[PDB]
């Protein structure tokens, strides 16, 4: 049953693309947080060798427009070219249209790219788990998507993927209330950095950040030292 | 009225050489023959994929019988190759 | 516009090849082959780019830079491609042969028709007073700074001016 | 079915609507559900605008699972669409003047 | 879980890709050091017989374009054809652009390439993995590394092929970023004098490369690469 | 046993000169319900009973009509059913557009027996598994044509198909001197069909909601009965 | 691919304007062939090889005349290396029919092909959309017709090598010249010709 | 009437248009264009989404000689199977790497020029003879701005139909910038 | 069945098993060898005639792929023939009817090692169960002698022997070739390696070789024009083979 993507499991499952899922765990630990008008996403960069070029190359979380971030965890190489992929629609429904692509749209594009690549047996699906996030255009609602294989796809107030994501995912649950999420841009980046620590036992050279705000704004920081130390006094 | 008068006929000379050909040899040798002839060409076709090489298969120029021929079509010769993998399998 | 229509002429004597151009230049060299072109600016441009890029690609596989007579045959060959949509060009090719280490010059048509010459080539615009000012100025041999003077006076008996001189090993740009 | 506190429950639609009168709710594999939804949405939206007059729910339920009948052949000479029919069911819900509420 | 590259294994991993990993491993080690001022490329050529013309084989590099250059293991029948179109890529992007490609795009391009043969149930991956070097002014000199999984990763110095381990712990030890590329050239070669398995690694074995100093591109004949290699006096 | 080694697809045969992928698919019809048809010189009518998923759900379309002058009824697979009615609408009115002619039903028969053997030769398509009765009337007479997935098509007086049809069956076997010269009566030929029907049942009776009877003749444009309508053939 | 037709557009509209169409190169006036006893004599006012002993003279565009004989020359090429032996006049002259009527004579191309095979000696001609005709002796060009005239007022059965060359080049002197000659068993033989303002600013730039 | 005017200085590109007709390419790159309605407005807003594309994809802004070159290439492409629909084109921008302001023509044959100043329309004639005297590549921005004020004087005093007066929008170091209309 | 997986994978040991395959066909096959010398090139094989009853002219193992280049192949001879006819096409299409003349050896080599490369990852073909000899001269690389296997890979030689006398005719040519040989002494070592592989009758009907030297007027087949040179490549005949393997 396992030989094939056309055949379901004798229990409904298909489990090559539930291998694929498995897959995705391969990769480093990414988690994304919605706060009341930001949005953090975190990225277990791997341990880099003292030989690698850190001034090339240094990010995953990467941009596919003004107003929205994609994060990913699982085979880079998949990664790219769907990132690649997510790029040109945007690009092309701001040509057809004249409004940007709403992160809603943007995530059930990419959702339905994975999905497409799983609709025949000739092809290998993605093993990769997008993260898309980002703001509406001209609108303040702050949306978080994640993205599977199989292209199911669903929004969350904080999700994690990637290598031992359960236990991030579980301190997530204990910790983020939907009754008062985290306002302040700093107190989320604070739950964030205290989530991945929970996993990267090393410091926070390993541990990078993206914050994107409304009105088109993305930013990522290199100063999260000073919160990985507050953390640690709070520790 | 736009268009040279030579490009709509030229566009699709092989094709269309092919398809008469395969006529009149359903005519004179029945079903079977364009049948076997078609099949071997859709069953290269479809097996041979290669997105890199736009040259083209070897046994190709074998069943069309232009294995020792040039044209111009052949001194004269969204393009990556995942567009190719899409665009081939039709997923 | 006035850009378009510029003449170009190329002359041969002992030992070097003059190539040289009434003018954003005309005369463009790929290894040490120089194509000098005429008509309008976006044909110019286009087969400027096109032949830099096969030329690149042709040095990149052999290793080799291009010899003169190879390019004039690349150059015949690119333009017969769209001979139903000719380029609207009446370039001109010169150069040093590196092996054999004969100069060459060659004209063309807008087809890509080899009009091959050893004494001189003109085209674009006046072409036929130019031909015949250059026939009755110009004489064979010549050493390059001869060469050079003689070209000159051809253009200047037809500002801005650009005169190629090539030698077996050096090239010498000039602006008139 | 919320696996988790975290994810949006507001923000999950195992219900939907096709047309102002027509909607639906499904089970199973969502992706393909979400495939199936499009193709009703589409066949509702181009009989309206075809015929100016609302769609029929028992034509929607025969177009939709006339899709859903592509892992073969189609219900008109279609060639297979997909190796694998759907892991996805669902009930359609709707009213017709010349049926009344009904549920497929 | 190996017959068809299309399909995962029950631990999420691809058993074809990672043989074309091991593969490589088999191919004669290829070491690429980044200095400050430039870049170099070595390579122990695996073939070798005293009958091989030496002095015009060059199949173990290749040039891509003027200040770009890359050393190659695997197969050398896979790598022409990578090579050939990361040549065509590079010169489009020239025609259109009217700009030298930037190394890494083509890199980009490169690595897209060889993870889409990954994916196509009917094509097998590329049993190969380049070391690219090159400048742009968008970062100047760079190493970049690409295996046939289609990832690529930055580096300052990198070894691969046959024994990588101990060139990468040898460059990981001696390896500095304030080199320039006289000295990057006795790293390099000391590094490879200490991995191959031949007893002294005469000039035959070597194939080698260099970008330094717009830029001047220069691949070595064996004549200058035996004086280079008695100027180190292995 | 060895079945098993030579049933997995369309296309291999089996030592014995058997093909049981193809033997399968005719057996697919004894999971559907009964249905009945049977012959009069001057009507033919179909009987069959119809079955629901629970007794909360509507009951299936047993009986489908294609034009005034024919119709069909079908058992076993609703995919294969929905495909072989559809085809043969679309073929009964191209055939009543382009030549202005009522489709003849022994055309019409060979044209779907030609389309149902084609799927058997070719691997991947997988034989229909809808047995279905085509009945009509036209310039020729009545006609009932029993239908099999594997290509075979039969003139009949009177037929069973589907599970415990072959009571049915044989009670048309045993009344097929007397049902045929019922011609002229519409009435009593449906009574003798239903009675045929009546053989078949094991648990459940004939009611208003599930038993649906269709009649044809040159009098009688093709008509579909249900619900109370069949209260008095009951 | 192939001839692309992708400025035709362009140059209609340019043609429109003032921006002139530069012109094609002719080729000359007059063409003829001779068969002779023992071989078959090609005569031009430039003559284009198809195979070493198949000769063309190409009238109207002397792009198009070279481009399409080049062509179907190393078409032959691969032909007679594939099977191995000679090539003969009469597939060059069902291939250029064939592929002038391919392009509906748009290729402006009027064409005299002569040449010696094991089965003798040729000569024919073909016109464009391949209208072909074979003779004894032709002539193609807008100075054909006193050629001709010429021909059939001097051309006789079993006249030899010298006779032939004196024929066709006076044939062609009636309408300078080169003519090439085909002697079965023998190679064929291209005889060509038989008839202070210096205001100075310097610079050296990279080879 | 729709006209473009472009100047290129010692530390600025100052483009000007009649009302629109011009579209940003990235941060210190822009085009204004010319021609027909709808097919003109349609290949500029596909270049400008070009540009956007290549510009996320390798994180970093493209220098304007190669906008240049690319929009030249772009055009010689559309034109290739259609009446050549008479669109002209003016590409400005800070080249930032080579940190020298740098204006381009494009004309709807395909060529491209480095024109110190140009022009289309009614403004190809006009307006030179005023720039012919007193452009010069050393001024500053204010000069210019002067220089393309008195330009459109000009224009009015040719001009009797009512003219709408054009947009402004200058590009620097600090990248596009807008002037309130003058 | 719009896709066909690729015959050719990795095996876990990091080898491809279709290429290793082919390779071991390749060594099988009958013997071929070929000597670059200071002025020319000399390439030979032995005829693996069936019985006596075969034409031995018919059975024309090596075959010139243009005027400056010769190929002989080991091993599959049906393979070979089919990718001499494509690389003959490609040698005129692709290169010459653009630059005006036949491509040099390094050049055609790539294009062939490209086709033989195509066919070792596809869904629907195995790899070509060949190696050939490709032996020419190139107006600037002078004469050169590559080999290309199987798999695509392909590099230059000084002399090489493929097939079944592959390794003994190896070694031998590794102890007498040397520098300044010239053609004539190249074709005596050829012969003398080849007579240690070939068994029974060893004589010009059982050995074809062919030699790149200089030019040929004679085969031209026309005179004039002396801008065309002759051709290069030339096979020797059995009476000529006959006279220079008789000293």
């Amino acid at each position: 049953y396992d030989r094939a993507l056309s055949i379901f499991s004798p229990d409904g499952h298909i489990f090559q693309v539930e291998y694929a899922l498995e897959a995705v765990k391969r990769g480093t630990c990414a988690v994304g947080v919605k706060g009341k008008n930001c949005v953090v996403l975190g990225c277990e960069r791997r341990s880099t060798l003292k030989l690698q070029d850190t001034r090339i190359t240094p990010s995953k979380v990467s941009k596919i427009d003004s107003h929205v971030v994609l994060s990913f965890s699982g085979l880079n190489a998949d990664s790219r070219i769907l990132i690649e992929k997510a790029r040109v629609e945007a690009q092309s429904h701001r040509l057809t249209l004249e409004d940007p692509v709403t992160v809603e749209y943007l995530t059930r594009y990419v959702a339905g790219v994975q999905q497409r690549y799983t609709q025949s047996g000739g092809v290998r699906p993605f093993g990769v788990s997008t993260l898309i996030a980002g703001f509406d255009p001209r609108d303040d609602e702050p949306k978080l998507y994640q993205t599977e294989p199989s292209g199911i796809y669903s929004s969350w107030s904080a999700q994690t993927i990637g290598r031992n994501s359960k236990t991030v995912r579980e301190f997530l649950e204990k910790n983020y209330d939907r009754k008062e999420p985290p306002a302040t841009v700093e107190e989320c980046v604070k739950l964030t950095v205290r989530s991945l620590l929970e996993v990267v036992q090393t410091g926070a050279k390993n541990i990078e950040i993206t914050v994107v705000k409304p009105d088109s704004d993305i930013v990522a920081l290199s100063s999260e030292e000073i919160n990985q130390y507050v953390t640690q006094i709070e520790q | 009225n736009d268009r040279h008068p030579l490009e709509s006929t030229l566009k699709n000379w092989e094709t269309t050489q092919r398809q008469r050909q395969m006529e009149q040899y359903r005519q004179i040798f029945g079903i079977a023959e364009p049948m076997k002839r078609t099949m071997e060409m859709e069953i290269v076709n479809r097996t041979d994929f290669n997105p890199l090489s736009t040259n083209g298969s070897i046994h190709r120029d074998i069943l069309l019988n232009k294995e020792c021929s040039i044209d111009w079509e052949d001194v004269y010769p969204g393009d990556d190759v995942h567009s190719k993998i899409e665009k081939q399998l039709g997923i | 516009s006035s850009i378009n229509g510029g003449i170009v002429v190329a002359m041969t004597g002992k030992d070097c090849v003059a190539i040289a151009c009434d003018l954003f230049e005309k005369i463009f060299h790929y290894g040490h082959v120089f194509l000098g072109i005429t008509g309008l600016a976006t044909d110019v441009t286009t087969l400027n780019e096109m032949f830099r890029y096969k030329t690149n690609l042709y040095k990149l596989k052999e290793e080799r830079a291009i010899e003169p007579e190879t390019f004039t045959q690349l150059v015949s060959s690119s333009l017969y491609e769209r001979r139903f949509g000719p380029y609207f060009v009446g370039p001109v090719v010169a150069g040093i042969n590196s092996k054999s280490g004969k100069p060459f010059i060659a004209g063309f048509d807008l087809i890509g028709c080899i009009d091959e010459a050893k004494d001189f080539i003109v085209s674009g615009t006046a072409s036929d007073q130019l031909f015949g000012m250059c026939e009755s100025l110009y004489e064979p041999n010549l050493e390059p700074e001869d060469l050079f003077e003689t070209i000159s006076q051809a253009l200047l008996n037809a500002w801005g001016a650009v005169v190629y001189i090539i030698k077996k090993d050096e090239v010498v740009k000039r602006y008139l | 079915r919320a696996t988790s506190p975290l994810l949006e429950s507001d923000s999950i639609e195992k219900i939907v609507e096709i047309d102002r009168h027509i909607g639906c709710a499904m089970s199973g594999l969502t992706a393909d559900a979400r495939s199936m939804i499009e193709h009703a949405r589409t066949a509702a939206v181009t009989h309206n605008l075809y015929y100016d007059e609302d769609i029929n729910v028992e034509s929607l339920t025969q177009s939709v699972c006339d899709l859903a009948l592509r892992f073969g052949e189609g219900a008109s000479g279609e060639e297979r669409l997909m190796s694998r029919p759907f892991g996805v069911a669902l009930l359609i819900a709707g009213h017709d003047a010349d049926d009344g509420y009904q549920l497929f | 879980y190996d017959s068809r590259t299309t399909i995962f294994s029950p631990e999420g991993r691809l058993y074809q890709v990672e043989y074309a990993l091991e593969s490589i491993s088999h191919a004669g080690t290829a070491i690429g050091i980044m200095a400050s001022d430039g870049i170099v490329l070595a390579a122990e050529r695996k073939v070798t017989s005293t009958l091989l013309e030496q002095d015009t084989s060059t199949e173990k590099l290749y040039k891509l374009n003027d200040k770009i250059a890359v050393a190659v293991a695997g197969l050398t029948a896979d790598a022409e054809i990578l090579i050939n179109t990361a040549r065509i890529h590079a010169q489009n992007y020239l025609k259109t652009y009217n700009e030298d490609i930037p190394v890494e795009i083509l890199v980009r391009r490169l690595s897209d390439i060889k993870q889409g043969y990954t994916q196509h149930g009917g094509l097998r991956p590329f049993g190969v993995s380049f070391i690219y070097a090159g400048y742009d002014d968008r970062y100047g000199y760079q190493l970049y590394t690409s295996n046939p999984s289609g990832n690529y990763t930055g580096w300052k110095a990198i070894s691969v092929g046959a024994n990588t381990s101990a060139a990468q712990t040898l460059l990981q030890m001696d390896y500095k970023d304030d080199m320039k590329v006289d000295d990057a050239i006795e790293l390099a070669l000391k590094t490879l004098s200490k991995t191959t398995d031949s007893s002294a690694l005469t000039y035959d074995r070597l194939e080698f490369a260099t970008i330094r100093k717009e830029v001047y591109q220069k691949i070595f004949k064996p004549q200058e690469i035996k004086d280079i290699l008695v100027k180190t006096g292995i | 046993m060895f079945r098993n080694n030579y049933d997995g697809d369309t296309v291999t045969f089996s030592p014995t000169g058997r093909l049981f992928q193809v033997e399968y698919a005719l057996e697919a019809i004894k999971q559907g319900s009964v249905t009945v048809g049977l012959r009069s010189n001057t009507h033919a009518v179909l009987v069959a009973l119809k079955r629901n998923a629970d007794e909360l759900s509507s009951y299936q379309k047993k009986i489908i009509k294609c034009d005034e002058h024919m119709g069909l009824s079908l058992a076993g697979l609703a995919p294969d059913a929905r495909v072989l009615s559809n085809y043969l609408r679309q073929q009964c009115n191209y055939s009543s557009l382009v030549f202005n002619r009522k489709l003849a039903v022994e055309r019409a028969g060979h044209l779907l027996c030609d389309k149902a053997q084609k799927n058997t030769q070719s691997y991947g398509g997988r034989p229909y598994g809808v047995g279905l009765l085509i009945i009509g009337y036209d310039k020729s007479g009545a006609h009932l044509l029993e239908f099999q997935p594997s290509g075979n098509v039969t003139e009949l007086y009177g037929t069973a198909i589907g599970a415990r049809s072959q009571g049915a069956k044989t009670y048309l076997e045993r009344t097929l001197d007397t049902f045929i010269k019922i011609d002229g009566n519409p009435d009593e030929l449906i009574k003798a069909g239903v009675e045929a029907i009546s053989q078949s049942l094991r648990d459940e009776s004939l009611t208003v909601d599930n038993l649906s009877i269709a009649i044809v003749g040159k009098d009688t444009p093709f008509t579909i009965y249900d619900g109370e309508a069949v209260a008095k053939y009951i | 691919a192939g001839l692309s037709f992708d400025n035709y557009q362009r140059n209609n509209f340019l043609a429109e304007n003032s921006h002139t169409q530069p012109k094609a190169t002719s080729t000359g006036t007059t063409i003829v062939g001779v068969k002779f006893n023992n071989g078959v004599v090609i005569a031009a006012d430039k003559l284009h090889r198809i195979s070493p002993k198949i000769w063309c003279a190409g009238a109207g565009t002397a792009a198009d005349t070279e481009a399409v004989t080049q062509l179907i020359g190393s078409n032959i090429e691969l032909h007679s290396l594939y099977t191995s032996r000679e090539p003969r006049v009469v597939s060059a002259l069902q291939m250029l029919k064939q592929h002038l009527f391919k392009y509906q004579g748009h290729i402006g191309a009027y064409l005299i092909v002569a040449g010696v095979d094991p089965t003798g000696s040729h000569l024919f001609s073909i016109h464009a959309h391949g209208s072909t005709d074979v003779g004894y002796y032709l002539s193609l060009g807008s100075g054909s017709l006193a050629a001709m005239a010429v021909l059939e007022s001097h051309w006789k059965q079993d006249l030899t090598k010298e006779e032939a060359i004196k024929l066709a080049s006076d044939a062609i002197q009636a309408g300078n010249v080169d003519v090439c000659v085909m002697e079965i068993g023998k190679d064929a033989e291209y005889l060509r010709n038989y008839l202070t303002t210096a205001v100075l600013k310097e610079s050296i730039v990279n080879i | 009437m729709d006209i473009i005017l472009g100047i290129r200085v010692q530390d600025s590109v100052i483009l000007a248009s009649s009302k629109d007709k011009t579209r940003q390419l990235s941060p210190h790159t822009l085009m204004s264009f010319a021609g027909e309605a709808g097919d003109t407005v349609q290949f500029a807003e596909y270049i400008q989404a070009n540009i956007q594309l290549y510009s996320i994809r390798e994180d970093y802004e493209l220098s304007p000689q190669a906008v240049s070159s690319f929009v030249r290439q772009e055009l010689a492409k559309s034109i290739r199977s259609r009446r050549p629909y008479q669109v002209n084109v003016l590409i400005g921008g800070y080249d930032k790497k080579k940190n020298k302001p740098e204006l381009y023509q494009i004309d709807y044959l395909g060529t491209k020029v480095e024109l110190p100043y140009g022009a289309h329309g009614y403004s190809g004639f006009y307006t030179f003879s005023l720039l012919d005297h007193h452009y010069r590549p050393d001024m500053t921005t204010e000069e210019g701005l002067d220089l393309l004020k008195l330009c459109v004087q000009e224009l009015e005093k040719r001009m009797p139909m009512d003219f709408k007066g054009v947009i402004v929008k200058i590009v620097d170091k600090d990248g596009i910038r807008q002037v309130d209309d003058f | 069945d719009r896709y066909s997986f690729s015959l050719t994978t990795f095996s876990p040991s990091g080898k491809l098993g279709q290429i290793d395959y082919a390779l071991t066909a390749v060594k099988q096959g009958v013997t071929s060898l070929g000597i670059k010398a200071t002025n020319g090139v000399v390439i030979a094989t032995e005829k693996k005639s069936s019985s006596p009853l075969a034409m031995s002219e018919t059975l024309s193992k090596v075959s010139l792929l243009t005027p400056d280049i010769g190929a002989v192949y080991s091993g599959m001879g049906p393979d070979y023939r089919v990718l001499v006819d494509k690389s003959r096409k490609v040698a005129h299409t692709s290169y010459k009817r653009i630059y005006g003349e036949y491509p040099p050896t390094k050049l055609l080599v790539s294009e062939v090692a490209k086709i033989m490369q195509e066919a070792t990852q596809s869904g629907g073909v195995r790899p070509f169960g060949v190696s050939l000899l490709i032996a020419g001269h190139d107006e600037f690389n002078g004469f050169s002698l590559y080999q290309v296997d199987p798999s695509g890979s392909y590099f230059p030689w000084k002399a090489t022997a493929i097939g079944k006398g592959s390794v003994a005719a190896k070694t031998f040519l590794e102890k007498r070739w040397n520098d300044e040989l010239e053609l004539e002494d190249a074709i005596h070592i050829a012969l003398l390696t080849l007579k240690e592989s070939v068994e029974g009758e060893f004589n010009g009907d059982t050995i074809e070789l062919a030699i790149i030297g200089d030019e040929n007027p004679d085969l031209l087949g026309y005179t004039g024009i002396p801008t065309d040179k002759g051709p290069r490549f030339r096979k020797l005949t059995s009476q000529e083979i006959n006279d220079r393997l008789e000293a």
